[PDB]
């Protein structure tokens, strides 16, 4: 079939800043290519049409090009509202109209470390039959961050579950939290718990860690 | 003027059968020239379905495996999307849209507002909170734990709105059966003096748990 490919998939630019995001079809789709913009909570909104056509009511600042293969949106300057996410699609008379995957456009900022925080299980949750601990990384920047859970010194794998928020509006920042579940039998088992954050704000790993039972 | 509305969420249990509607409000174009398109959580746009104009009758994605069916009712101005056999993977937020040259200046862009199915072998079910004390060993960092629950719109908010500064809710998670995080920063020194609290206001299940969170101590 047809494939569009858009990479990168994330481009971190300054706000005032010119994007340039790329669209490439796995065979000629000649001009029949539409560029869509997606902001948080939303449908998704038609921004060009016939590889460089903008759509009604579309602000100049957004233009298309290409033909055939390669496919370019521009935005000569971003603006507050333009961080969102965009996709193509190609437009031919041969379905299925398929979209690319998707490239999300996020401020770029100076790199922020994170605060890190680890929260043992409640007694509540302990009557309950399970533990949940939680560790938290708070306003950070970049995006990408390895938390790493060791339990009694032991790598914790396919046990935890993270969670990111999105970038957040006053400083750009994202937070993180990763929840480490066990079984109160299993809790009981060990003493010390540990989440191990490496982010590029870290000149070394950030340790945070308790042992079972103590304040 | 011309709107798209579709019907409200569903939840449906795996091997079932779905059927989402989208009526169009003003205008008086074709009901056939609307597509369907879905999002997975946190994924890109899927295109289901929908009439090439070449063509007299519409054209599926391949992968569905032919489970779907979208038709045109021009009577009353509604496009039906029918999905059966419901696999976990067809979870996702269902679009409605007009989009194309179709024959009135420049392209068509009309989209519904959503629609929410869920599939799965789970059934529903209200949430406990559980307290993540402020560790007494600045900056103080506490939260609210919410965990094993279903039905999705889980607000929180936090000292009954009178606190927003620094507050994070995280995106919900869903584990290998069935939960969700709040944290709030604050300094450390208000601790014991302000009291903090957060309101989870579960609006399906009829659930208002207030819990207060307050440091832990010793014996």
């Amino acid at each position: 079939e047809i494939v569009l490919t858009q990479s990168p998939a994330t481009l971190s630019l300054s706000p005032g800043a010119r994007a340039s995001l790329s669209c490439r079809a796995s065979q000629s789709v000649n001009n029949f290519l539409a560029w869509y913009q997606q902001k948080p909570g939303q449908a998704p909104r038609l921004l060009i049409y016939d590889a460089s056509k903008r759509a009604t009511g579309i602000p100049a600042r957004f233009s298309g090009s290409g033909s055939g293969t390669d496919f370019t949106l521009t935005i000569s300057s971003l603006e507050p509202e333009d961080f969102a996410v965009y996709y193509c699609q190609q437009r031919t008379n041969w379905p299925p109209l398929t979209f690319g995957g998707g490239t999300k456009v996020e401020i770029k900022r100076t790199v922020a470390a994170p605060s890190v925080f680890i929260f043992p299980p409640s007694d509540e949750q302990l009557k309950s039959g399970t533990a949940s601990v939680v560790c938290l990384l708070n306003n950070f920047y970049p995006r990408e961050a390895k938390v790493q859970w060791k339990v009694d010194n032991a790598l914790q794998s396919g046990n935890s579950q993270e969670s990111v928020t999105e970038q957040d509006s006053k400083d750009s920042t994202y937070s993180l939290s990763s929840t480490l579940t066990l079984s109160k039998a299993d809790y009981e088992k060990h003493k010390v718990y540990a989440c191990e954050v490496t982010h590029q704000g870290l000149s070394s790993p950030v340790t945070k860690s308790f042992n079972r039972g103590e304040c | 003027q011309v709107q798209l509305v579709q019907s409200g969420a569903e939840v449906k249990k795996p091997g079932s059968s779905v059927k989402v509607s989208c009526k169009a409000s003003g205008g008086t174009f074709k009901t056939y020239t609307l597509t369907w398109v879905r999002q997975a959580p946190g994924q890109g746009l899927e295109w289901l379905g929908g009439i090439i104009p070449i063509f007299d009758a519409p054209n599926y994605a391949p992968k569905l495996l032919g489970r779907l069916t979208i038709t045109a009712d021009e009577s009353t101005k509604t496009s039906y999307m029918e999905l059966s056999s419901l696999r976990s993977e067809d979870s996702a937020i269902y679009y409605c849209a007009r989009v194309g040259d179709y024959g009135d200046w420049g392209w068509f862009d009309l989209w519904g507002q959503g629609t929410l199915v869920t599939v799965s072998s789970a059934s529903t079910k209200g949430p406990s909170v559980f307290p993540l004390a402020p560790s007494s060993k600045g900056t103080a960092a506490l939260g609210c734990l919410v965990k094993d629950y279903f039905p999705e719109p889980v607000t929180v908010s936090w000292n009954s709105g009178a606190l927003t500064s620094g507050v994070h809710t995280f995106p919900a998670v869903l584990q290998s059966s069935g939960s969700l995080s709040s944290v709030v920063t604050v300094p450390s020194s208000s601790l014991g003096t302000q009291t903090y609290i957060c309101n989870v206001n579960h609006k399906p299940s009829n659930t208002k748990v207030d819990k207060k969170v307050e440091p832990k101590s010793c014996d």
